[PDB]
Order: C-alpha cells, then structure tokens, then sequence
C-alpha cells in the first residue's frame, strides 16, 4: 500500500528530474507511434470505401426464349435459389419492362415494334465458395451452360482486380504494420534501458541491507509505463491533429471525382487498446532491463 | 362502260395489292427482323446491354470512353436513336401507306 | 557470533588478497583490524558482510553458514548487519534524511518513528541542521558522517566499521570512537578497520594485524 | 596528428565496450531508416517509374459519309496531319466494325439494321501545334474546320479522376515522409545525447585537469558518427533482403492484371548520400550533446 | 607565487565557507593547511586551482590576476599545477598507465618518452606492478597513489594536495610526505591539506591554521 506510493513518487521524481531527457524520450515514441496509427486510419478508411462500393456483381446467364414462369422455377431450382445463390433477382417479363424503360436506354418503342422480347434475368448473387473467380471458372461457364438461360454475361474481373489491389494494400501494409511496430518496441525498450544504465548507480540499496529485489524493481517498472504511457498519450493527440490537416483537403477531391468520402479517427476502444499495449511494452523492458543489473551486481 | 370501270378498279386493286405486298416487304420486314435489330439496339441497353454502366474505368482504357462517347456504345445508342427516328418515320410513313392503300381499295370496292 | 574457519580469497586475476584466515569473535566484542595498504582488510570485512565469496574455508556469521549463502537470503544477512564502507555509498541525488532513512524504510517502519529516529542518528553525528542538504552540498567530513549514521539507525547486532575516521580530524575521530564505544556497551559486536595509531593506542581492545592476507594477530 | 588516431580509438573502444548496448541502437536506427528507403522505392518504381501515359483527348471531330480512304489523307492533310495531331486513328467505315463487335457492344445488328452507320472520325494526337491548351481550344474548332466530318466527338477525358490522386496522394505520402525523416533524426540524436550522459563523469574529470574545450569533443564526435553510419549501413543490407522478398508478390500480380511492372533496388547514388547524410546527423547530435554538457561543468 | 587579499567565498544557499582570507606563498614554499572538518580548506584549494569563484576579494597566481578569468585560459592556469584531489577522480574505464599518462597526452607529449615518464612516476610510488589493471581492482590506498602518481607525472610549478595521505599508513604517508619534500627541494610551491597531527608534528613547515572560514594562521 504504501510502498506503491513510495515507488510512484520515485518514479516520478525520477522523471521530473531531467526535463529535457524525458520529454526528447517522450517525442521519439510518439513520432515513432503516429505513423503506424495513420497507416491504419488510411488502410481502414480505405477498406470501408472499397466495400461499400461494390461487393460482387449481378452478371448472369441471358435467357433465351424458353423462359417462362415454370422455366424461370426450374432455374430457381437449378442455379437461380438452389446452387450459389445468395438472393433472388428474376426480373422475368414485364420486371424487366419498366426497369428497361427507365433506365438508360430510351423506351417508347414498345407501342411501335409490337411486343418488347425482354429477357429473363435471373440475378443471383453466388455464395462465398461460389464467389471466388478460380472457384467460379469451369463452373462459372457450368452454371451458364447448365439448363434454361441460353447466352452468358460474364463478369469483366472486376472482382479480381479489386482482390489484387486489396492483396497488395494487404501484403505490403503488413510488412510496413510490423516494421513501424518493431520500431516502437525498440524504441521504447532502448530508451528505458538507457536510463536505468543511466541512473545505475543504485548498487547501494542491493548492497546495504535486504532490500530485495521487489524492492529495487518498483520504481523502476512503474517508470517504464509512465514513458510508454506519455509517448501514447501525446501519439494520438498528435495523430488527431495531422489528420484534421489532411481532411479538408482530402475530402474536397473526393467529393469532385464522386461523393465525399472523408477521413474519420479512432474509436475509444482503439485509443484504449494502443495506450494499454504501450504501457505493457514499457513494463516489460523496464523490468528485463532492471533485472540485467540485479544479477551483474551480485557475488 | 361500267365494266372498264371495273376492270381500272381491278386494275387498282392489283396495284394496291402490289403496294400492300410492297408494304409487308419494307414495314413488316422492319418490324419482324429490323425491330429485332431496333429492340436489340434498346438491348444495348435492355437484353445483354449496358445495363445502366456507371462503373469506373481501369487504366489504360482500350475505347470504353471513346466507346461511350461515339463508337459501339456511345454512337451505338446514337445511332440506335437515329434510328428509332428513323423507324418512327418508317411506321408513320406504314400507316400512311396503309391509309393509302385502304383508300385505294375502298375506293375500288365501292365502285 | 563471527567466525573463521581457514578462509582464503583469490580475486580472478591471479592476486591473492586473503590467506588461512581464521578466528572468532563472541557476541559483544569489540575489536580492531590493523595492517599496511594491500593487505586484505576491506576483504575480510566484505566477506563478513557477503558481498564477496570465500575460495575456501567456512564463514559462520551467528551460528548460520554463509559460505555458501544463496541469493534469496543474503538480503536478511546484510540486514543484520551496519556497515559503513570507504566509498561512503551514498546516493547522490537524494536528501541526507532520505539517505539517511533508506534503511528503515527497507525494514518497514512508520512515518513518526522513521523521522523521530532519523533525527536522533542525524544528531549523534552533528548533521542535524544538514538535513536537508543534497550530498554534493557537504564537505569529505560531513559525507563519511553522512554513513555513520545510515549505518547507526537501524540498531544492528554486528558493526563493520571500515575506516570511518578518515577525513575526520581528532576531536571528531573520539567522538566517533566514543559513539561506537557507546552502541557497543548494549552488545553490539564492533569490528574496525583502521590504519591511524592515535585511536588504537589509547584504548585496550584486541587487535588483528594482517600483512599480505596473512593474520598476524589474533 | 596523433589526436586524430588516439581519439578513433577511444571512439571504438568506448563503443565495443558496451556490445549489447551499442547493437540494440544500431537496431533501432537501421529498422527506424529503412522505412524511408523502401517507401522510396514505391515512390520510385511503379509511380513515376511505369507512368503510362494519361487521359488525354485523342477524341476527333466525327466524319459523315462523304469519308472514305481517300478522304482519310484529305483529313490528314487539313486536321489530322496538317493542324495539331501526332498519330492517326482513323477507323473509318470496317476497321471500327469488327472492333466494335468484339467490344463491350454486341454485334448481330449489322447483318439485320441494314448496315451500320457508324459515325465516322479519327482519333488524333494533337502535336505540339494545337498540343497547347488554347493551342487546341479555340484551334480545336479550327482543326474541326478541315475536310468533311460533320460532327467533333472531341472530349477532355481524366476529369476529376484527374484529382484524387493529386490532391488526396499528392500530400499524405509527403506528410509521411517527413515524419519519417523526422524521426530518423530524433533517434539518433536521442540515442548519442544518451551515450554521452552515461559518461559524463570523465569529461568533468578531464576537464579539471586542464585540456581543451576541442580536445574532449573528438572522442565523442568520432563515436556518434560511426554510431549514424553504422546503422545506416545495416539499413542498405536490409531493405534489399525486403525489396526482392517483394518482387515476388509484384511479379505474380504483373500478368494477371496486364503490364508487368518491374521493381528494383537503391543505386549507389543515393546509398551514398544516405550513408552521408546519417553521418552528419549522428556528427552534430554528438556535438551538441557534449558542448550541452561542457558549460554544466564550468563554475 | 600565491596571494590572497580579503578572499571570501559563500556557496549558493547562505553557507558561508570563506570569509575575510588574507595570505601570501613565496615561489619554492611549503606549507600545511589545518583545520576542523567543515572549515573551508577544499573550497581554498578550489580557488586557487579555479575550479570556483571568489565572491570577494583578489587571487593571485604566478603574479597574474585570476579573480576573473576567461573560459578559454582557464585550461592553461590549470595545466601548470598539480591538484590531488579527495574523491580522487579517476577515469574508472581506463588503466592505470592511460589514467597516469592523460596529462602527457593532453600536453602533447611523444610516444616513447610518454612510457618511459609513466613508468617512473608510477615507480615513485610503487604501483609499477599494477599498470595493466583497472581502477576498480585496486585497493583504496592504491587508487590514492594512482591519483598522486598522476598530479607528479607532469613536473607542476605548484602542488595542491587535499588530504593525500588518507587511506595510506604511516611508512606510506611519510613515504609520500618525503616525495613532496623532494619535488619541493628543486623549486616546486607545495599546500597540503590534512588531518595529521603526528605527521606535521615531525616537521617544521609554515601551518596555516582555519577555524570556520577564518584563516588566524598566517
Ligand atoms: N558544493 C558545495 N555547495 C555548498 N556548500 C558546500 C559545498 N561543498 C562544501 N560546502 C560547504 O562549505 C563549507 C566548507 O566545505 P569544504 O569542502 O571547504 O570543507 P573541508 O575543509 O574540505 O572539510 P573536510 O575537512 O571535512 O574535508 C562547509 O559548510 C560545507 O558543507
Ligand atoms: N575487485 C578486486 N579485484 C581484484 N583484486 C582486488 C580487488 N579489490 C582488491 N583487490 C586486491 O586485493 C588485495 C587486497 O585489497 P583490499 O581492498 O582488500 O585491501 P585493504 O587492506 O582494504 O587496502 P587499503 O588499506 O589500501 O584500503 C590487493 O592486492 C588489492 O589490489
């Protein structure tokens, strides 16, 4: 009880014992934290964006004249509800007479060239087996050339470059995650063992009477988290603050090459997560980095 | 004198008949395997077409901007809509003919 | 309660500080260690204390052997014991009364009697009004009394004086003398090391000489 | 000049004297550098490195019918050679027809809707000539004054597409960037001003025992330049082991998207000034550390 | 070659350590500095030496004013004395033969004649055996005479000695006194600070006495 009081204002005096030491510690571990945090915001954003845009096509088998409301059940049956379906898009006949009449194309010609042959689509979205383009391939064209629907609108790859760019922003992203990580464990784990080799001097309390070494390491732990701590702590507030210079504007060019897709932050659990990881990360190098002294210090 | 009326009547008729022949030839030919091609320039859009295509082009785009502007999608539907004039055109001037060549056979089968 | 038992000590290196050391020292006992420069004395008193180990021989310290102390209880041995060492081992960056205090705090004392005690060590050695003082701000003097009274606080049951005079004139060197003279008539066992003639000649107590880690005396 | 020599060996000594000490920073400053050198790599292959052309309006005036072969070099020799163009694309009559077949538009119509009268043109590249902004503009309507071609599909193309990426990209890779070459320098300062704080117990020693102000600098300035340089060169040897790792991602992603983008590594003439500019940062970090810690020894 | 007029010294705090220090040491003088601990010899020292500042008052050194010098030729007062200090200020990571011939170095001296200086001062006071080893494997007298050793390798034009016989016995001290004795029969001004009374009691040497900042001794 008391001695945590003890040791935490030892910690402190410590700290506040060489201004400048601790806050140029303090700003290398922030620095070294704002770059990861705004890959991720951007990596996030990103991904959001992307699958909001458009997840799978609705590209199917044209259907030929034997189309039909028994033939459109039997495709249902088939291919259209009972294979790789997720839902159901049927838009046999007089569906897909109004929807052709106000899209794109002009309509009106119906009442001069007799009947409009408007086909039946039967859009289905396949299931995450079916999804796949190697997955689709042969059955792809086999779900095509299956029974009913004739001709086939196949799919332009969009789905796969989409999957390579995400592959990319995957693979490479990660690489650059867990060397910025890597960096900030270095960093933190360096500058606090630099300071206990600097303040080393305290051979005295091993050697004058039984303080043990519980005793010796809390001042020293708890001056471990409180730089881990202060470097995340100024981070995001550092983070914040260059993304809110870079919103205005990013979110002007979004909004003229399509909709304003802006930048968001961080939520509380993330900004609880990285404070709780940086303390943890400090705690353990203070106590490796004390406990290589405890034992160069004995008989 | 009237049966030389009657036979420039038949005479009429034959030409109507010959114009009505004409007139399935032209019109109904355009509706059958043109309004194919008509309904398949709407299909451009409708059946196995466009489909209402907004999605973004990737780099290097071979036409697909060219395309829509004025080639086989862009001049596709320009072309599809000169020729929807056209067929407007086509199917006024068929029920003019069609009027016509009633009135000629009214005109016949009265007299 | 001390006790030698043919007890030698080779430093790695290939320099012999200690040779066939061997005698004991009853409870209450006071004693001198003398010798020239070299001979082995901080040595000896280090090996009482257990910041170094015996090459052989066997260390009792009372009636417990400490020749082959783990490292999980050489914290309660040093405990028992007060020593004052020649580098005065003090922190530089705390007050005297922290310095001073350490100690007490380590044996888990309250706020009251840890200031009341502090003060008292304080002023047995004439530091009272220092105490507040960073060690830097003190004299040669006032730092090695600075030690005596961090040892001097906890009330130990062994004191290992090594040379604590030194940097202190004659008058205060009696004072010292007659404060330890004073710890030890309760029956704390005192044992000093020290190499000046005036304070050894004028008082009676036995006497060990060492001479290239060699006890001539005993 | 002995003082040189004598103060490099004191430099090397006091460094191998700690090796797990002076290892755990060349660590921190290697892994803490290369990212700048690898992001360096994006930024120079692929970007900038495979920059293949842009949305530029080859777009053209439209010809009527009275275009046939010959009329192609009349185009040419008004507009299409004469004004502001550099190629010819001119697909006139068949050439945009079975192109037009196997494009996104079916074909099928053309043997049905008489033929199919696709609107002539040719898609030019205005050269220098009408190349120039106004140098079309007002002379693009006077490229369209030349032979036939009724209409002018000329357009613009790129658009605001043209925007997020020069806006958004323009300014987030440069924000990273620097705060990456920001923390390069924080590091390494950070790390030297330690280095010196751990022994400043014999600068004040031998500075009270006469010296110089010039002769208790070199020992420390020799030791934080070859602490910069050796790190520097520990990043060189990474960020090679990384970047051919990472042409093995990139070169299976070549074919299944289309031009096959080749990486490549940092050339000499930038490891050299890399190796340079980290020996210099070490250099004054040392500087000022010691000058710092000169004047507190001087009552 | 030494003149005090009306020095006084008080250290940031309100400790007033000098006060009102008249005196004056001819060139080729010996003297001893005595006093009780706390009086204000280390801060005297520390005056001519230059590592302080007087509040008042003039310090003459070698007939040239130094009350106010510069930050640039302090290193060249400092350079023609030889100060043996109390803490002993060795550089710890260094040998005994680097911490010896740092002053040869720093005076840009050659190579062979750098060995053969060392080694003789390194004779005088007999720790030629131990000039491989570090600081940290000698004893405390040992470290004293590595200090000594290194203030003599130089040939000063005055010697200042803060307690230089402490942790040495009394062959060793009067050995290192004989030492002083024979560095000052060729022209060197020695002050030596020190607690002994049995040493300077076998000599006769001018004894500036201090009694709490107040020099009454000469
Ligand atoms: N750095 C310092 N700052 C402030 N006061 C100091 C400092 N060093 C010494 N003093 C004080 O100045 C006075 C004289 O100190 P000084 O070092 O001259 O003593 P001394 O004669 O060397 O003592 P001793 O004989 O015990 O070695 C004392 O009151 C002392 O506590
Ligand atoms: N850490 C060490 N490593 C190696 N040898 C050492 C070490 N410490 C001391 N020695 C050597 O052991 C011997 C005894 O040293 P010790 O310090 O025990 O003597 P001492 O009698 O206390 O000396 P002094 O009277 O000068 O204080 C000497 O030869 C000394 O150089």
């Amino acid at each position: 009880n008391e001695q945590v009081r003890y040791a935490f204002h030892g910690a402190l005096q410590d700290l506040k014992s060489k201004p400048f030491a601790t806050f140029l510690t303090v700003m290398v571990i922030a620095i070294s934290l704002t770059l990861p945090s705004v890959c991720y915001m951007v990596y996030k954003n990103v991904n959001q964006a992307a699958t909001q845009y458009y997840p799978s096509p609705q590209i199917t088998v044209y259907l030929q004249k034997t189309l039909d409301d028994d033939a459109a059940a039997g495709v249902v049956a088939q291919l259209q509800a009972e294979q790789g379906v997720e839902k159901v898009n049927y838009l046999s006949r007089e569906d897909a007479l109004g929807e052709f009449r106000n899209w794109s194309g002009f309509g009106g010609a119906l009442d001069m060239l007799e009947e409009n042959p408007l086909p039946a689509v039967a859009v289905v979205i396949p299931k995450l087996d079916f999804q796949g383009t190697e997955s689709l391939n042969t059955l792809r064209d086999r779900i095509t050339q299956i029974n009913g629907i004739d001709e086939v609108r196949m799919d332009d790859s969009w789905f796969a470059r989409l999957a390579a760019l995400t592959g990319l922003v995957g693979r490479v992203s990660a690489m650059i995650g867990v060397l910025m990580v890597a960096a900030v464990f270095l960093v933190i784990g360096n500058s606090v063992r630099l300071s206990i080799f600097a303040r080393r001097d305290s051979i005295n309390v091993q050697k004058l009477i039984g303080a043990t070494d519980g005793f010796i390491l809390r001042p020293f732990l708890y001056g471990g988290a409180l730089l881990g701590f202060s470097g995340a702590l100024l981070s995001l507030i550092l983070s914040e603050i260059l993304v809110l210079r870079l919103s205005s504007a990013v979110a002007e060019v979004a909004q003229v090459f399509g909709t304003k897709f802006d930048i968001n932050g961080l939520s509380f659990d993330e900004c609880l997560l990285l404070l709780l990881v940086c303390s943890m990360i400090g705690w353990v190098a203070a106590w490796l980095a004390t406990v290589q002294h405890l034992r160069h210090f004995t008989p | 004198r009237k049966l030389r009326e009657t036979q420039n009547t038949l005479n009429q008729l034959n030409k109507q008949i010959d114009e009505m022949n004409a007139s399935i030839a032209k019109l109904e030919q355009q509706k059958a395997a043109q309004e194919r091609s008509l309904a398949a320039q709407l299909d451009a859009a409708f059946r196995q077409g466009e489909h209402t295509g907004i999605q973004l082009i990737l780099s290097g785009e071979e036409s697909q901007r060219g395309q829509r502007l004025q080639a086989y999608f862009g001049y596709l539907n320009q072309a599809r809509q000169e020729t929807i004039a056209q067929l407007k055109q086509t199917r006024e001037e068929v029920a003019m003919q069609r009027a016509e060549l009633e009135e000629k056979q009214s005109e016949q089968q009265t007299l | 309660m001390i006790r030698f038992e043919h007890v030698s000590k080779a430093y790695l290196g290939g320099r012999q500080a200690l040779q066939g050391v061997t005698f004991h020292m009853q409870p209450g006992e006071m004693a001198f260690l003398t010798g020239h420069s070299g001979a082995g004395k901080s040595t000896l008193l280090k090996l009482i204390c257990g910041i170094e180990r015996p090459s052989a021989g066997k260390i009792w310290f009372s009636g417990h052997d400490i020749t082959r102390l783990k490292n999980r209880e050489v914290p309660f041995l040093r405990r028992q014991i007060g020593m004052i060492f020649q580098d005065h081992h003090l922190l530089m960056d705390r007050t005297v009364y922290d310095n001073v205090a350490i100690p007490l705090i380590i044996a888990g004392a309250s706020g009251d009697d840890i200031r009341r005690r502090v003060s008292a060590a304080l002023d047995k050695v004439g530091l009272l009004d220092k105490a507040k003082n960073f060690p830097i701000q003190l004299s040669g003097g006032e730092q090695q009394r600075v030690g005596i009274a961090r040892a001097v606080v906890n009330k130990p049951a062994v004191l290992l004086a090594d040379q604590p005079t030194g940097n202190l004139d004659d008058a205060l060197s009696e004072g010292i003398l007659r404060l330890f003279e004073e710890f030890n008539r309760v029956g704390v066992t005192v044992l000093m090391a020290t190499h000046d003639i005036n304070l050894i000649s004028r008082r009676s107590y036995r006497m060990l000489t060492l001479s290239d880690g060699h006890l001539h005396g005993g």
